């Protein structure tokens, strides 16, 4: 499984969720920004580790981070 | 009392070149892909 | 098998680390129990394939005798092919009156069992 | 005190200048140790002596033998490993123990004495002794290492 | 899931082909291992050491046994001017008829290979003449190696593994290496010498029966006791003395003469013995410096305090350093590392000018050989150095444990660190490829007197300082009426003069503006591949297109296509990047230093001194002449005895083409390609009952790396050493 | 192949200096020599090159000379396509000049 | 020459150099066990003050034998 860390600079842009191939990461209620959002990444399980995400983060430096872990088969996106 | 005989790498080169590569590699094969219980 | 040693016809001696296993130690044993009788009396292809299928398909002195006839069979090749004769000239020279290993060998096996008891 | 002053640590003489035994099984192991480098000290010393008295003892493993000393070395093995093997598996007045040490003590000096002494004279122990004692002042050991071009 | 890697379980539940390659890869990482604490690091990195030292014993008792038994070296003693050494006899059932005839060289039963490896000269030099003493040899180095595996197996046993204190007292070993490790062994190997290796050469035996009857000098420790050492420097070994026989020898032990031996054309016995008693005094009385219990010695942690200079012009000094490389391996290792390859570069250069052995430099592809080998060992070692202390920045330091020391302010620096090595690479770079590249224009415009040959007139100045009467200087050692001339003549300088101004030896070779252009060259190589290195070291913490490489590790593949697409960013990858560069610049030595050698030995130095000043006459007169035999090795007329560097050439010209394949091309085009043949087997019949274990994949980024850096790397050794052996050995 | 094609009917390129060839000759070298210079883009990442480049630009702001278009590594694509376009234009070219040089001469 | 002389006397020289002047210093930059002496010059200090009197004294006999 592949680490997906959100940190608290995320401004609730719902970018990176929006870049996500694979339904990993989601908005939830916060009071942090202006946006009252932040994103979280409940299902890590599933993550292949492309970093759509990090490309679509605007902030500098990244809100989101993707840390490339240990491979199952839904990690490698094998088919087989 | 050293020398080893006039037969020996027609034996010894063999042995290391073909044998022992065989069984070391069906060793390492079987221990690779050994289940865990 | 030693004075002191722990267990990990058997003896407690496994260095290296079942049943086949146990199987393989008995049918070696007895093909070098009749080939050590006909080495000391010296001096066919399907058939062959059906008695050993149905052998693979299918209490101590056995083994004892067994053992004692695979270091035997390892005897008359090992002083066979260094000394060139056969056991009845090889125990004769050895009566009435691979050096370096022999001793290293011993020496170093005497090392061993002090080792074991060490660790 | 092997010289006065420094108390012993934890044949007690207070002399662990290296910090050897500050360990107590460990420290049991080379007492063990120490009688028995001594033990075989004591017989080597009592076998020079013997043998010089009733071939030195340098020349003496090389004359002839009855096997000989080709395949002597494997007999001698095996029954050291049995007794070695018997002893560690194994493993009466202090006066007497105190004796026992040190003499082992001066046997393994004195022997560390006939290997470098011979070494250096080229002479059988006694013929040493009988040197020292017919020329006390000469024929030293300042002698035999600035003359060492004579006993060769 | 599966057993295999026991020592990571993350890589144990991977289901695809990826398992066995990280399994074989992160074996030796004991750092990253499950359960893995520090005292247990430090066991298995020394039982890990013990049976390093096994393998190099085992190796050494091998060369013995081989050359034992399948040599001349009882027949080459004879004559070893026209004799060739034999490394070991071929048993290669696939040959035909004319290779085993031409393999059967002489003096010898069938097909051997005939070595390169200095083997017989340095053991003649020691003092072995026959092959019983090899024989002896090989079987005590064997048992030697026993003992250190054995060792090791011993010193991993729960009643013998040593607690972390052992392994960090700084003193004790410091102590006990340098007294012991370093000066008494080469206090006993002076022993050797005197007792064995000189007696020798003078034609006497002295074997383990008679060094206790036989005496090194006519006088024995009188002198030694007196202070009278200057008795064992009288009558030394004549000008005429045929070496390993009594004709014109001497009786002297401890010789200090300078220069070489006349008829071996090496080093003497007595100044090596003299050599080896001085450093071995220098390392006994250095092994006395540190603090043992016993009240005196120096504590090396006051020493590091205390050398903080005022002002802050070093900040904080040497604070706080001792508690960094104590508790670190990967500093202590990268200091090891680069101390072990400047000292393998200084081997190869003082062995090539300064032969010690009799009869080297007279076999020349013995000479070339040794000289390649060690400076690719060297350039390997220092990227390593470089190599693992980056991983010292990723993985060991502590910041705040270093808050102003050097090590700190080194990070402060980075910038002006990188920016001054990228300057002096790119000036380094512009103008020795500008003055080749207006010679080669020069040259081919028929117009050789046009072109730029500046003179090396600083190293020619250090020649004449060294003693060198050609440049004219006269100076310090070239004139007679100097201090240093005067005060050296009695004694050392008459043998170094005579062999500094024989123009027939590697000692101070005549230089001229090809030599100039290629230390300029080399200079541009060393400035670059340190660019990269200590650009991977001080980035890798962090840069501004990463400021959080720290958090990924040492070698992760990229961070993604953001951001403008981060490829090769790791420190990894950085040393990746700079091994292209140590080949290239030790590509850049060797190929000099062979043509420089081959125009020595031929006999036409004007021959490098005209065509070495322009990149088309390294071409034609090197690279394109002196492979005219080795490709020749095998023809449609025949096969001769360098058929085997032939097919070893084009050997190596594959591997290097295979490597491009992965340099090039990456990673997802295979794994599609991959999927495809999934699809293919799953779908066949007769072959889908038969079904892999682990999941095939495409290799990985960083994998895919290695591997093309491995077969690159491969095929560049082998494609040298077949030439580099091929054409010395077939043209001399 | 390389004995009796390259290495033999390279002799008329590389001794092509001193007369109306010897443009092959330098064409040969300058041709060998961008076909080696591509290696560098094929086989390296523009990671390494935009934090290269970060320095060099610390080192243009130390003296007032950074350029307001900021200095950039090379996109992955773009690194791939010199890389290539080099590669083919340094064999090509080279073949060219064995081929020229050697058929021009032995014609 | 006289060896014993310039033995006994380098080393005589640099033992008690080190014993009367050095030591007070030996003892600031340090910061077996028990002696008699009344400024603590144990069998250590003895041991290195000798060393460097025996390593003086046979290199000035060894100056003098090559008679430079
Ligand atoms: C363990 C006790 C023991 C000791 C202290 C010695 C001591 C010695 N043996 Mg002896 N040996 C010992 C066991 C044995 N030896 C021998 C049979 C011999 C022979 C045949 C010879 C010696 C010789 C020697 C001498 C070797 C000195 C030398 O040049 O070293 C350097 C050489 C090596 C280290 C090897 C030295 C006096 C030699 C001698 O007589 O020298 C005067 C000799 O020729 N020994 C056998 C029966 C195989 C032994 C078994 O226990
Ligand atoms: C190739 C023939 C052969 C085979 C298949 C075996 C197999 C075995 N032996 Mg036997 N053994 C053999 C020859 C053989 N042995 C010989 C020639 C000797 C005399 C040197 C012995 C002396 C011996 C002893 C003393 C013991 C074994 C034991 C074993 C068992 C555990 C050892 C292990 O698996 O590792 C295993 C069934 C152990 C056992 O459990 O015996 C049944 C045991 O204690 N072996
Ligand atoms: C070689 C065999 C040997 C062994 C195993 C020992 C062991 C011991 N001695 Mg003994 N000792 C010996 C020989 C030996 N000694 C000899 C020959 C003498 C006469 C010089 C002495 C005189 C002596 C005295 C006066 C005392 C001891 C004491 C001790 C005990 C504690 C010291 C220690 O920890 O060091 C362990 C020793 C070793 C590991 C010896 C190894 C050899 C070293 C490493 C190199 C020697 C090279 C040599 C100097 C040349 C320990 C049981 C003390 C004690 O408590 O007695 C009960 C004590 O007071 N020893
Ligand atoms: C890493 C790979 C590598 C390889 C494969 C080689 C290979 C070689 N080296 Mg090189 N070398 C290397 C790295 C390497 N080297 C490095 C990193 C250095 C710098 C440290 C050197 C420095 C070096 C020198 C200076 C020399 C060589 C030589 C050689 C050649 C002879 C074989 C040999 O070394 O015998 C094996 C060596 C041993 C087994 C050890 C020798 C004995 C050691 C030094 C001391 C033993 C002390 C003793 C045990 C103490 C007893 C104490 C007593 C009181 C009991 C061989 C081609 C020699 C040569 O060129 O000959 C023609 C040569 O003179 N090498
Ligand atoms: C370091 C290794 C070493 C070893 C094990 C030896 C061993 C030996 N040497 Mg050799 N030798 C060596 C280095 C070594 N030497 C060096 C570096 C030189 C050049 C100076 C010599 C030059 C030399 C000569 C000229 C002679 C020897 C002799 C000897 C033998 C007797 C020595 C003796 O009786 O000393 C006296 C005994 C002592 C206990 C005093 C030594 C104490 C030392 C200095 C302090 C501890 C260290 C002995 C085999 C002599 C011999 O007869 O050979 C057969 C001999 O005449 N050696
Ligand atoms: C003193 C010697 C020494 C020691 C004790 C270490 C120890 C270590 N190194 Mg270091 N290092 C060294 C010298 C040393 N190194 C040298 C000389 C180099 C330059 C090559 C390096 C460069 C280096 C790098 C880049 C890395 C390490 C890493 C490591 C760590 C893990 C090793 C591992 O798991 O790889 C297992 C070893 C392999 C899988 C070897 C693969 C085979 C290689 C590619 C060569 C293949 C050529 C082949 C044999 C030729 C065949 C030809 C054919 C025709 C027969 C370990 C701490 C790694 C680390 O710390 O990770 C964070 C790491 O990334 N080292
Ligand atoms: C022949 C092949 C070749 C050449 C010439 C270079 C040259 C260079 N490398 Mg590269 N490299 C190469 C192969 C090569 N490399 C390979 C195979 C790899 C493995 C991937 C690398 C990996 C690598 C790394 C990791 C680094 C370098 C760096 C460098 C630069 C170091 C500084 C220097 O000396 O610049 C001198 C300048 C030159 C040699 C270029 C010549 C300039 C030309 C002649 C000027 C224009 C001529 C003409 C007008 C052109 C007109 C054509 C028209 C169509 C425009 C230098 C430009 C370093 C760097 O970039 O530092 C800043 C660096 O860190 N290289
Ligand atoms: C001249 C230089 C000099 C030197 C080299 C020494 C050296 C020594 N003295 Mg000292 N001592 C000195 C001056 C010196 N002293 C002076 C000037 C006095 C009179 C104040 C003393 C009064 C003195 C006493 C009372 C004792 C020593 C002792 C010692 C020894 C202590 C270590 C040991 O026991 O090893 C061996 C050592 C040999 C001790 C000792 O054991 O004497 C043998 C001891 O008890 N000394
Ligand atoms: C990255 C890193 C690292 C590494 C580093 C390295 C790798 C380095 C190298 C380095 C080096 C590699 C250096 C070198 C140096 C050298 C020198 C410093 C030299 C000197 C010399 C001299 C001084 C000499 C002089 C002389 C002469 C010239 C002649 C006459 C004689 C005489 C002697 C006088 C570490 C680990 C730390 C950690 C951190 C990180
Ligand atoms: C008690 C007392 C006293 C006395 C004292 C004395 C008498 C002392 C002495 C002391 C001494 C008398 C010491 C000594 C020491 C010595 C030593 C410690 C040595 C060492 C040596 C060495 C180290 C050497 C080395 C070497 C060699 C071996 C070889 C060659 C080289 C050399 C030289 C380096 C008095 C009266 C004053 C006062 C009162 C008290
Ligand atoms: C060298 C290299 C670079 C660095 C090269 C860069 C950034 C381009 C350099 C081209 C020229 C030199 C810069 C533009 C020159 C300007 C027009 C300035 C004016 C110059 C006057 C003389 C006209 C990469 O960015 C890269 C990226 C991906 C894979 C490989 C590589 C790669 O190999």
């Amino acid at each position: 499984a592949h680490i997906v860390k959100i940190y608290d600079t995320c401004i609730g842009c719902t970018q990176c969720v929006r870049a996500c191939p694979l339904d990993v990461l989601e908005m939830v209620p916060w009071d942090g920004c202006k946006a009252s959002q932040m994103a979280s990444a409940p299902r890590t399980e599933d993550c292949v580790g492309c970093k759509r995400c990090e490309t679509a983060c605007p902030t500098d430096f990244l809100s989101v981070r993707v840390y490339l872990g240990s491979e199952s088969t839904r990690s490698m996106g094998l088919s087989y | 009392p050293f020398v080893p005989p006039s037969w020996a790498p027609s034996v010894f080169v063999p042995l290391t070149g073909l044998v022992l590569p065989a069984i070391a590699m069906a060793t390492l094969f079987v221990y690779i892909e050994k289940e865990a219980p | 098998w030693y004075p002191g040693a722990t267990a990990p016809g058997d003896y407690g001696f496994d260095p290296l680390r079942l049943k086949w296993f146990r199987e393989a130690e008995l049918t070696n044993g007895r093909w070098a129990m009749a080939a050590v009788v006909g080495i000391l009396f010296t001096d066919e292809v399907a058939v062959f394939a059906v008695l050993e299928g149905k052998r693979y398909e299918i209490k101590l002195k056995e083994l004892k005798n067994g053992r004692l006839a695979m270091l035997a069979f390892l005897g008359f090749c090992s002083q066979a092919a260094v000394y060139g004769k056969g056991p009845i000239e090889t125990l004769q020279l050895h009566l009435a009156d691979v050096g370096p290993e022999t001793a290293v060998t011993v020496a170093v096996l005497c090392v061993l069992p002090m080792i074991i008891e060490a660790t | 005190t092997w010289l006065p002053g420094l108390n012993p640590p934890a044949g007690d003489n207070g002399f662990d200048p290296l910090g050897l035994g500050q360990d107590e099984g460990r420290l049991k192991w080379y007492a063990e140790a120490e009688k028995t480098n001594g033990r075989w000290a004591m017989m080597a010393v009592a076998g020079i002596l013997g043998q010089e008295l009733l071939p030195a003892w340098w020349e003496a493993g090389a004359k002839e033998y009855d096997i000989p000393a080709q395949a002597l070395t494997p007999i001698e093995f095996i029954v050291m490993g049995f007794l070695e093997i018997k002893r560690y598996q194994g493993f009466n007045s202090p006066s007497m123990a105190t004796k026992e040490v040190k003499n082992g003590r001066l046997a393994m000096v004195a022997f560390i004495g006939f290997c470098v002494q011979a070494l250096a004279t080229r002479t059988q122990p006694i013929e040493g002794l009988t040197a020292h004692l017919a020329d006390p002042f000469g024929k030293n050991i300042t002698y035999y290492l600035t003359h060492l071009p004579e006993t060769l | 899931h599966k057993l295999f890697p026991k020592f990571s379980q993350g890589l144990a539940q991977d289901p695809t082909t990826r398992r066995i390659w990280y399994g074989l890869a992160m074996a030796h990482d004991f750092e990253s291992h499950d359960g893995m604490t520090e005292e247990n690091l430090y066991q298995k990195i020394f039982a890990s050491h013990f049976g390093q030292l096994s393998i190099i014993f085992l190796w050494t008792s091998g060369n013995l046994f081989h050359v034992a038994w399948q040599g001349n070296f009882e027949q080459w003693v004879t004559d070893p001017v026209h004799i060739r050494p034999i490394a070991h006899a071929i048993w290669d059932p696939h040959f035909g008829q004319p290779a085993v005839e031409a393999f059967t060289r002489g003096g010898a039963s069938g097909p051997v290979n005939i070595s390169t490896s200095g083997v017989y000269q340095w053991w003649y030099t020691i003092g072995m003449r026959t092959n019983q003493d090899l024989y002896v040899g090989s079987v005590f180095l064997a048992l030697v190696s026993a003992i250190f595996l054995f060792a090791g197996w011993l010193h991993l046993q729960p009643n013998f593994q040593p607690s972390l204190s052992w392994f960090k007292d700084a003193e004790s070993r410091l102590n006990h290496h340098l007294s012991g490790l370093f000066g008494v062994s080469s206090l006993a190997w002076t022993g050797h010498l005197v007792h064995v290796a000189i007696p020798e050469s003078r034609g006497q035996h002295v074997g383990w029966d008679n060094f206790l009857s036989v005496l090194p000098h006519p006088q024995g420790l009188t002198p030694f006791f007196t202070g009278n050492w200057a008795a064992y420097a009288q009558s030394p070994d004549t000008a005429s003395h045929v070496f390993g026989t009594a004709q014109g020898s001497g009786q002297a032990i401890l010789t200090f003469l300078g220069g070489f031996h006349p008829q071996t054309q090496s080093l003497w016995l007595t100044d090596m013995a003299h050599h080896h008693l001085a450093i071995a005094v220098i390392f006994i009385v250095a092994g006395h410096m540190y603090r043992t219990n016993f009240g005196i010695g120096h504590r090396m942690q006051a020493i590091l305090e205390a050398h903080t200079p005022p002002s802050g012009s070093l900040g904080a000094g040497h604070k706080g350093l001792f508690d960094t490389v104590n508790n670190s391996l990967h500093f202590q290792l990268g200091l090891a590392l680069a101390s072990v390859g400047t000292i393998t570069s200084l081997v190869a250069q003082h062995m090539y000018s300064l032969p010690p052995y009799a009869f080297q430099a007279i076999d020349f592809t013995t000479q070339a050989a040794l000289y390649t080998h060690h400076q690719y060992i060297a350039g390997f070692i220092m990227c390593g150095a470089f190599a693992h202390g980056a991983i010292f920045f990723i993985r060991d330091y502590d910041p705040e444990q270093n808050k102003g020391n050097v090590l700190a302010r080194m990070l402060d620096h980075k910038e002006a660190l990188i920016s001054h090595l990228s300057w002096v690479s790119l000036f380094l770079g512009f103008h020795t490829l500008g003055l080749y590249v207006h010679n080669d224009v020069m040259q081919a415009f028929g117009t050789p007197e046009k072109q730029i040959l500046i003179e090396p007139v600083f190293a020619q100045w250090i020649q004449a300082a060294h003693g060198k009467a050609l440049y004219g200087f006269d100076f310090l050692l070239s004139s007679k009426t100097s201090a240093a001339f005067a005060n050296g003549q009695s004694l050392w300088l008459p043998g170094w003069l005579d062999a500094i101004n024989n123009n027939q030896n590697s000692l101070f070779l005549t230089i001229g503006p090809g030599d100039f252009l290629v230390h300029h060259a080399i200079a541009l190589g060393l400035h670059t591949t340190t660019l990269i290195l200590v650009k991977g070291a001080l980035d890798a913490r962090g840069s501004k297109l990463m400021p959080d490489k720290k958090d990924f590790g040492y070698s992760f593949p990229c961070d993604g296509p953001g951001r403008g697409g981060t490829c090769d960013i790791s420190a990894y990858d950085a040393f990746y990047l700079a091994v292209f560069w140590m080949l290239n610049t030790i590509g850049w030595v060797t190929f000099y230093w062979h043509w420089k050698h081959l125009t020595l030995w031929q006999g036409n130095v004007a021959q490098f001194d005209e065509s070495s000043t322009y990149l088309m006459g390294w071409l034609r007169d090197y690279l394109w002449l002196n492979s005219s035999q080795l490709i020749n090795g095998y023809n449609p007329f025949g096969m001769n005895s360098l058929s085997v560097w032939a097919w070893t050439f084009l050997f190596g010209h594959l591997i290097y083409a295979t490597g491009f394949m992965f340099l090039i091309s990456w990673r997802g085009y295979w794994q599609e390609l991959i999927e495809t043949l999934v699809w293919a087997h799953e779908k066949t019949p007769l072959a889908n009952l038969v079904y892999w274990k682990d999941k095939p994949v495409a290799l990985s980024i960083v994998q895919a790396r290695l591997v093309g850096l491995a077969h690159f790397s491969v095929g560049y050794i082998f494609t040298y050493a077949a030439f580099l052996i091929a054409s010395t050995s077939g043209r001399f | 192949w390389l004995r009796d094609f390259l290495w033999a009917q390279s002799s008329q390129v590389i001794q092509s200096y001193g007369s109306a060839l010897s443009a092959y000759g330098l064409i040969f070298l300058g041709a060998h020599f961008v076909w080696a210079f591509s290696l560098m883009f094929l086989f390296s990442g523009r990671g390494y090159w935009q934090e290269l480049i970060e320095s060099i630009v610390w080192a243009h702001n130390k003296l007032k000379v950074a350029p307001a278009i900021q200095p950039r590594a090379l996109s992955i694509t773009q690194g791939r396509a010199v890389g290539v376009a080099h590669y083919l234009l340094g064999g090509i070219a080279t073949t060219w000049s064995f081929f020229l040089a050697r058929i021009i001469s032995v014609g | 020459l006289d060896p014993q002389i310039v033995i006994s006397g380098s080393t005589a020289a640099f033992l008690a150099i080190g014993r009367f002047v050095f030591l007070g210093y030996q003892r600031r930059e340090a910061n077996i066990f028990a002696t008699n002496d009344p400024a603590g010059f144990n069998i250590i200090d003895v041991a290195g003050w000798g060393a460097l009197g025996h390593a003086v004294g046979f290199a000035v006999l060894a100056i003098n034998s090559l008679q430079g």
